[PDB]
């Protein structure tokens, strides 16, 4: 008996939550392969956002009841894991929360139906390693730009994927990076992506170095610089104050001039002091005075005021620049080193969409890479960012691990049919949660056909008959075999089609709805409390 | 209590619909508005003022929306219209029909995302197809500029005055080159400052070889006409400034005071001198004036002006092609105003204003806009603003095109050619766009007001001749017209970007099949 | 999908309680209503007053009374209210304690249900266990058809009943009072007797011990003319309906007079009319009438100018009770009426009951008559009317005793074996039933505490020894000693009950907390 709420319990909730989860699933179930058609929303007050993947969809979307935000909660994980399935993982769960309520829905016992759920993960997992296809034997670039054309599907730039994996591709394969000693790891967001309304993707390019969404300091200042005396510093330029506390009182007036004098000559000669090295490419996020802006156009240099620190900090990296926060030395004196330049062929300001953007080409210490964007709206730029940084995200894991999966719902298709007879092995009750675990793991076939609009049924039966009939006759290297389309509403060879999808994907995914489905499950009441 | 608790959803074909519906209103309501016989209209602001305009992007520039997808069409006008200036004229309607052609397959129950595909294989199509029939031409030719200046004009109520705009759109382009990028040299359309002043005539309106301030002189005795005036751009202020560090002062004896009294003044001659060093005439800031230093300057017979716009000053800067100074006593003869034909300081009636011409070689210069009222100037500017950006655009790419709905038909049935060489189903997407793109000319003769399909038909039946490229139509006579004898004449980019944009807004409002609001964030 | 959705109206305000947590809840309800009327129960019992939504009150201890008064909001609740009614107009009393058998029963009906059990057999084993009870109760019951004229266990059994009514002042009387009412109008050959030749008359004032019953008829009516002598000796009775007025067809009629002589005739027939009734009710050789309907003042004096008084408006159902209890007749006209059809009686006089009021009329009638009339007398209004449905109450189960001669000792005895014959039953069972079976003999132990605690001794020091005594004799006459006497001997006590009225009454309760346990869910409309 408790104030401001009451409470629900039993069948009730547990049928809530199930109608909470399908909703959710219902939300997006028209966001998916090949066909995905992408979602938009009116936030309040006008300022939409077009958009296919759901992490960004349920991250925007107001959610109050609870189970639902742990789907939300969920999604974003995989989208801070992997960037689609976004496409799918989400879809996999309440579907795996649909069937397992019904059996509970009778009278099933629910941690009977985990066991089998928490065999279910594990069996599968073991199997799709028993299943997976490596890709170093397979040319690089190319099963690169399948998965990533892969990934292309079902997102604005489908059409245009082999240009963009292409461009894809290169950008990442120059994006190398090494890790521990021990892993080339490849850093994620390393790459910078600007949005440029305007031209077409056609025109969008990719920046073999940086590109900053900067500005020259001085109308005055030059603009277009083919040398490499590049120098960052993260030391703001004003007339430097007392700093803390140190008042300045006056019984000699003779000396306010220089005292006056030196507030900027101290900042004059810091000034010529980096201009003695002879660096003529200055990089700021902190502010810059009008002082320094006059002297840099009398040396003529290149300054930047108000820039974020990421991207120096990633500018430091490629141009083999000393990243500095202030002048010292070892000893008191603040001096400068040129061994802390950053060294590119060229940086230039260029007008993009009528505005002056800056550009570094071709850092000699460390290859960079950037993208430009052009499209026709805000709109579509900012949401074909979202899959372009998706796109990288499974390379970077295509990269992180040389094996793949082939695309287009293969893997429960096989997957639905070997724990199917692997239910039959336990021998308990709980193999009807496997069979269902696996009856509710065909939904994504489903889901694509419904989207492409064609008989699922009768695709999915064909599908189940060629993994089927890939369970008959253990001479299958000439009977096993993957593969489904869409397009032509008809099973292939998604390996022949070269449809791939990266293995982590689908196996975090797995284990990621399993943990939620083991959380929802596992209630049987919810108790309100109504506000202060 | 579910989802987002207030917050709509819709789905599938009604959607669809809604897009296409909202895209169908928002070119209609525009489609009157292309042409040499265009209309003109005008808007009522929020804040009270009144605007008139051809250029449609300003028109949905001022136009507020709930339904999304209108909005998306929205920021896509300005996008081109900041790139190009005009077709947006044109670039929204052709977009619609696009569109409106698009959902007559739906019903089809076709799956957009294959007709997106055709979308995507007919842009190239059109893209490679005009290259074929572009036309490269001369830059230094100014006489044909002008023909395209004014072809460019010719919509626009400044058609009167083309002549004069034809002029004053390429001298002030001509001028405009900043070659410090060797052979890559980029002109910028931030310092050639367009003037409106009330009163006078269009011919009164004329291009000024530097800049113009609206100011009066600080001192009476500073000239107001000076041949050679040289000039010093004063970024800092030029009086005393407080310490910045918080100083403060304890004196203990008397003259103290009094002798600190000075020392600013002393420090204000200090700055004078440096000035007079260099034989200046000019002192500029954007900053205020010590009149204690204006007395000195005074006694220079330098002229001196105070609070000044930092754009502007950079183009006086530009002007005079010397280079703006915060430090006086770092003053360099470098930045001497050498190269201003003249300096003066006019009245226009109730206003002093700064003349400041005649530079050897100006690259910065402001326009005056003398017309009838500043909302009808406004009207002339914006015809300015697309009339240099295409000029512009030009020296950016010498090949051109005969727009006129001409080459649109040239693409037509290029495209026809391709889409019985294209069997499929896609086939017939294909086809449809060939037939949407129709429609611009189309307007032309609703816009003309003749036998639209009657001329169209014709002008079709004229465009499947091989031999003839450049049929169009005149705009007032509503006849099929060549457009070699004819001039209206365009550059290869204008339309290129027309159709770039076009097709992205299909696949963007294609793909869409549903609406959540309320975000409450 | 997931989207709000209209099934019901006003789907909002349909609440709805499912399942065991609905079930104890009206358990819980259930117990209020038992710990309601556990106070109500046995001479030591203290009985409870009513309030009136129009403001008056009531003072009663016949739960039947209470309830029907008591104005729940709870279903459940009604459903005990109406319980208790049927109970009543059933039997009667035990009433007393009906509903407290029930919940208390329900109260541990829970334990099982507390150990997860479910209904359908927790109702499959108490009625069991009910056929157990009434099976073991009649085979050690007691008869009253083996009695002579039955004088005096009734009159202990109307001392029985009214030990649990504040009219136990004097209730040694009115014990005699209902069992000769009783006697007198029972029909032996038929064993029923209806309760309307049964007159109850209470009028407030004097004393309790005034109550009278009275072997005749009295009459709220005065004479009709104040001048009337009050009281008659000799009862030569004429029972009339049709009222002393010129007779009028009820048909639309109406008479059309022209002349002088027409006027003259009817007026003269005017007067004719009455001497001619009047005339007519002098030959029957009656000496009093009475009349149903009006007089009118003419004739009425012409009929006290003949000394046969008469009563006018008088109601109906009476009429008749003076007719059999004269044995007389009732003729609707002047003309039929013959001295055969008049009543006769042994006397009739009206009273003076008030000492400021107007009167009564009572015919104290000397002859055999089949309906008869009891005068209460007494200090308050609503203890005549306690009284009444008291004395009402005490005539049924002599009623109920004519339709059963064969009765137990009541005082908690007769139960109690019950319990120890369902107990020793239910070790032989077999499983869960038998859980059930102590469940409700242990649910059926409460009716003693109930007792004893009213008897404010130890409940259980009571009834524990109470048992043992019970097993270790077999001797099922063993009680509470209620009003404080060493002697568990209730047959000595006297303290008895008919057979039917625990019958009915346990057999009753069972039936309905079947009904009880056999609901699981409500969907109740807001207000």
């Amino acid at each position: 008996l408790s104030v401001f709420g009451d409470r629900s319990t039993g069948e009730t909730i547990r049928s809530q939550n199930v109608m909470a989860a399908a909703s959710i699933a219902n939300i997006v179930k028209s966001s998916l392969g090949p066909v995905g058609l992408d979602k938009m929303l009116v936030d309040d007050i006008g300022d939409v956002t077009i958009t296919n993947d759901g992490a960004t969809i349920l991250k925007l979307l107001e959610v109050e009841h609870p189970a639902a935000k742990v789907l939300c909660e969920l999604a974003d994980l995989q989208d801070k894991e992997v960037g689609d399935g976004t496409t799918s993982v989400v879809i996999i769960a309440a579907e795996l929360l649909k069937n397992a309520d019904e059996l509970v829905k009778q009278k099933i016992h629910p941690t009977s139906v985990i066991s089998g759920y928490r065999l279910a993960c594990k069996e599968a997992v073991r199997y799709i390693n028993e299943n997976l296809i490596v890709n170093t034997d397979e040319l690089g670039r190319d099963c690169l730009i399948n998965a990533a054309k892969t990934s292309m599907s079902s997102k604005i730039i489908g059409i245009n994927g082999d240009f963009f994996a292409n461009m894809v591709v290169d950008a990442v394969l120059a994006i190398k990076y090494t890790d521990i000693r021990g892993q080339p790891r490849y850093p994620v967001n390393s790459v910078n992506i600007l949005k440029a309304h305007g031209r077409s993707q056609m025109e969008s390019m990719l920046i073999s170095g940086y590109a900053l969404n900067c500005v020259v300091g001085s109308q005055g200042m030059p603009k277009r610089i083919v040398n490499a005396k590049i120098a960052c510093l993260d030391f703001s330029l004003q007339k430097t104050k007392m700093k803390l506390g140190v008042q300045v009182v006056i019984t000699d007036p003779e000396k306010l001039d220089q005292i006056r004098q030196r507030e900027s000559d101290i900042t004059k000669e810091r000034i010529q002091k980096i201009l003695a090295t002879g660096a003529n490419v200055i990089l700021t996020t902190g502010g810059i005075d009008d002082m320094c802006l006059k002297y840099f156009v009398e040396a003529g240099a290149m300054a930047v005021r108000r820039v974020l620190k990421r991207d120096l900090k990633r500018i430091a990296k490629a141009s083999g620049a000393t990243i500095l926060s202030t002048l010292a030395n070892l000893e008191g004196e603040e001096t400068f080193e040129a061994a802390m330049l950053g060294q590119a062929e060229e940086v230039v300001q260029e007008r993009i969409c009528d505005d002056e953007l800056i550009l570094i080409k071709n850092t000699k210490a460390r290859t960079s890479a950037s993208i430009i964007l052009r499209g026709a709206n805000d709109f579509m730029c900012d949401e074909m960012e979202r899959s372009l940084h998706d796109a990288l995200c499974v390379v970077k894991r295509v990269l992180e691990s040389k094996s793949v999966v082939p695309g287009g719902g293969a893997v429960e298709a096989a997957l639905s049919i070997y724990l199917e007879n692997y239910a039959t092995s336990m021998g308990s009750r709980e193999q009807l949660a496997i069979a269902e675990f696996a009856r509710s793991l065909l939904v994504i076939p489903n889901t694509l056909a419904v989207n492409a609009a064609q008989d699922s049924t009768d695709l999915v039966a064909k599908l189940r008959a060629f993994h089927n009939e890939a369970q008959v006759n253990p001479e299958r290297k000439n009977l096993k075999w993957i593969g489904l389309d869409l397009s032509n509403g008809k099973p292939r060879d998604n390996k022949q089609a070269g449809v791939f999808e990266p293995t982590i994907v689908k196996v975090k995914s797995l284990k990621f709805a399993t943990e939620a489905a083991i959380t929802i499950l596992r209630i049987d009441d919810l108790i309100k409390l109504h506000p202060e | 209590l579910v989802l987002s608790q207030n917050t709509k959803r819709e789905s599938g074909r009604k959607v669809q619909s809604g897009n296409i519906n909202a895209a169908k209103t928002i070119a209609d309501i525009i489609r009157t508005c292309l042409g040499p016989k265009s209309m003109m209209k005008m808007l009522l602001d929020p804040m009270g003022g009144i605007v008139m305009t051809n250029d449609g992007n300003a028109i949905l520039r001022e136009i507020q929306v709930q339904h999304p997808a209108a909005k998306s069409m929205i920021e896509i006008s300005r996008t081109q219209d900041e790139e190009v200036g005009d077709g947006t004229t044109s670039v929204i309607i052709l977009a619609g029909e696009m569109l409106s052609v698009a959902e007559h397959f739906l019903e089809q129950q076709m799956h957009p995302t294959v007709v997106i595909s055709a979308y995507r294989k007919a842009l190239d199509d059109m893209i490679s197809t005009l290259k074929k029939i572009s036309i490269p031409v001369d830059i230094s030719d100014s006489d044909m500029m002008l023909n395209i200046i004014n072809s460019s004009i010719t919509t626009k109520a400044i058609s009167r005055w083309s002549s004069l705009a034809c002029n004053i759109a390429l001298d002030a382009v001509k001028m405009v080159q900043f070659e410090e990028n060797g052979r890559k040299e980029i002109d910028i359309k931030k310092y050639a400052r367009v003037e409106k002043i009330p009163g006078g005539i269009i011919e009164d309106s004329c291009v000024l070889r530097g800049v113009m301030i609206n100011k009066d002189v600080t001192h009476p005795r500073m000239r107001r006409y000076i041949k050679n005036p040289r000039i010093v751009l004063l970024d800092s202020s030029l009086e005393y400034k407080k310490g910045e560090s918080q100083t403060d002062i304890e004196i203990t004896r008397e003259e103290d005071f009094t002798r600190i009294l000075q020392m600013e003044e002393e420090y204000i001659q200090q700055l004078c001198e440096d000035i007079i060093q260099l034989k200046p005439d000019v002192v500029i800031t954007e900053k205020g004036i010590s009149d204690l230093a204006q007395h000195y300057l005074m006694r220079a017979n330098i002229t001196a002006i105070r609070r000044v716009r930092k754009t502007d000053n950079n183009r006086i800067a530009r002007a005079c092609g010397a280079r703006i100074v915060s430090r006086p006593e770092e003053l360099r003869e470098d930045d001497v105003g050498t190269g201003a034909g003249l300096l003066e300081i006019k009245k226009i009636g109730d206003e002093y204003f700064t003349f400041i011409t005649d530079c050897k070689d100006p690259k910065a210069c402001t326009i005056l806009l003398r017309g009838a009222s500043k909302e009808i100037l406004s009207e002339v500017e914006r015809n300015l603003q697309d009339a240099m950006q295409v000029c512009r655009n030009v020296l950016l790419d010498p090949q051109l095109v005969p727009g006129g709905g001409a080459s649109e038909m040239a693409v037509a049935h290029a495209l026809t050619e391709k889409s019985k060489a294209m069997t499929g189903v896609e086939q017939w997407p294909y086809r449809a766009v060939a037939q949407a793109l129709e429609v611009i000319p189309r307007t032309l003769i609703q816009n003309c007001g003749a036998s639209t399909i009657r001329l169209l038909t014709s002008l079709r039946a004229k465009h499947t001749q091989e031999n003839c490229e450049t049929w169009g139509v005149n705009g007032e006579t509503g006849t099929l017209v060549d457009m070699k004898e004819l001039g209206i004449w365009e550059p290869l980019a204008v339309k290129l970007q027309t159709y770039k944009t076009a097709v992205e807004t299909a696949v963007l409002l294609l793909r869409i099949d549903d609406i959540v609001s309320g975000h409450k964030k | 999908y997931g989207r709000p959705f209209l099934i019901i109206k006003d789907q909002d305000r349909k609440s709805r309680l499912m399942g065991l947590e609905a079930l104890k809840s009206h358990i819980m309800a259930a117990k209020a209503v038992a710990n309601t009327m556990r106070t109500s129960l046995g001479p030591n019992g203290l009985d409870k007053m009513m309030v009136d939504k129009d403001g008056d009150v009531t003072v009663t201890n016949d739960g039947a009374t209470i309830l029907s008064m008591m104005d729940v909001d709870h279903q459940i609740a009604k459903l005990m209210v109406e319980l208790s009614k049927s109970q009543d107009d059933e039997i009667g009393d035990g009433t007393t304690g009906v509903v407290v058998l029930a919940g208390a029963l329900l109260e541990e009906a829970e334990q099982l249900l507390d150990r997860g059990i479910h209904p359908i057999r927790i109702a499959d084993g108490y009625e069991q266990a009910a056929r157990v009870a009434i099976e073991h109760l009649d085979k050690i019951s007691d008869s009253v058809l083996v009695d002579i004229k039955d004088t005096e266990p009734l009159i202990q059994t109307a001392k029985t009943t009214l030990g649990s009514k504040v009219v136990n002042s004097c209730h040694r009387q009115m014990a005699e009072i209902a069992v000769n009412a009783v006697l007198t109008v029972a029909d032996m050959e038929r064993r029923d007797v209806d309760f309307e030749l049964i007159k109850v008359e209470g009028k407030v004032g004097g004393r309790l011990e005034d109550t009278k019953l009275i072997k005749g008829v009295i009459v709220d009516k005065d004479f009709s003319h104040p001048q009337m002598p009050k009281k008659v000796e000799d009862a030569k009775i004429a029972i009339l309906t049709c009222p002393f007025e010129p007779p009028k067809p009820k048909t639309k009629h109406k008479l059309d007079v022209t002349s002088v002589e027409d006027y003259k005739a009817l007026q003269k027939y005017e007067k004719e009319k009455f001497e001619e009734m009047i005339q007519q009710i002098k030959e029957t050789g009656a000496n009093l009438a009475i009349c149903q309907w009006g007089f009118d003042d003419e004739a009425n004096h012409l009929l006290l100018q003949n000394n046969l008084p008469a009563v006018r408006w008088v109601g109906g159902p009476e009429i008749e009770l003076i007719a059999i209890a004269t044995g007389g007749r009732i003729v609707p006209r002047f003309s039929e009426l013959t001295a055969e059809k008049l009543g006769f009686a042994g006397l009739v006089q009206e009273i003076s009951f008030g000492t400021t009021k107007d009167k009564m009329l009572v015919i104290e009638q000397c002859k055999n008559s089949r309906a008869v009339t009891i005068f209460i007398r007494g200090g308050n209004k609503m203890i005549i009317e306690e009284a009444k449905r008291s004395l009402h109450d005490a005539l049924c189960v002599i009623r109920n005793l004519i339709r059963d001669n064969r009765v137990v000792y009541g005082g908690g005895a007769a139960e109690i074996s019950c319990a120890l014959a369902v107990s020793q039953e239910a070790d032989k069972c077999p499983t869960l039933e038998q859980y059930a079976m102590r469940a409700f003999a242990d649910a059926l132990e409460v009716i003693p505490m109930a007792l004893s605690e009213n008897s404010g001794m130890n409940p259980i020091q009571t009834m524990t020894e109470v048992r043992a005594r019970q097993v270790k004799e077999m001797n099922p006459a063993l009680g509470i000693d209620c009003l404080h006497k060493g002697t568990n001997d209730m047959k000595q006590q006297h303290v008895i009950e008919t057979l039917i009225g625990k019958k009915q009454q346990i057999s009753l309760a069972t039936q309905m907390v079947r009904m009880i346990l056999k609901i699981d869910d409500i969907r109740k409309p807001g207000e």
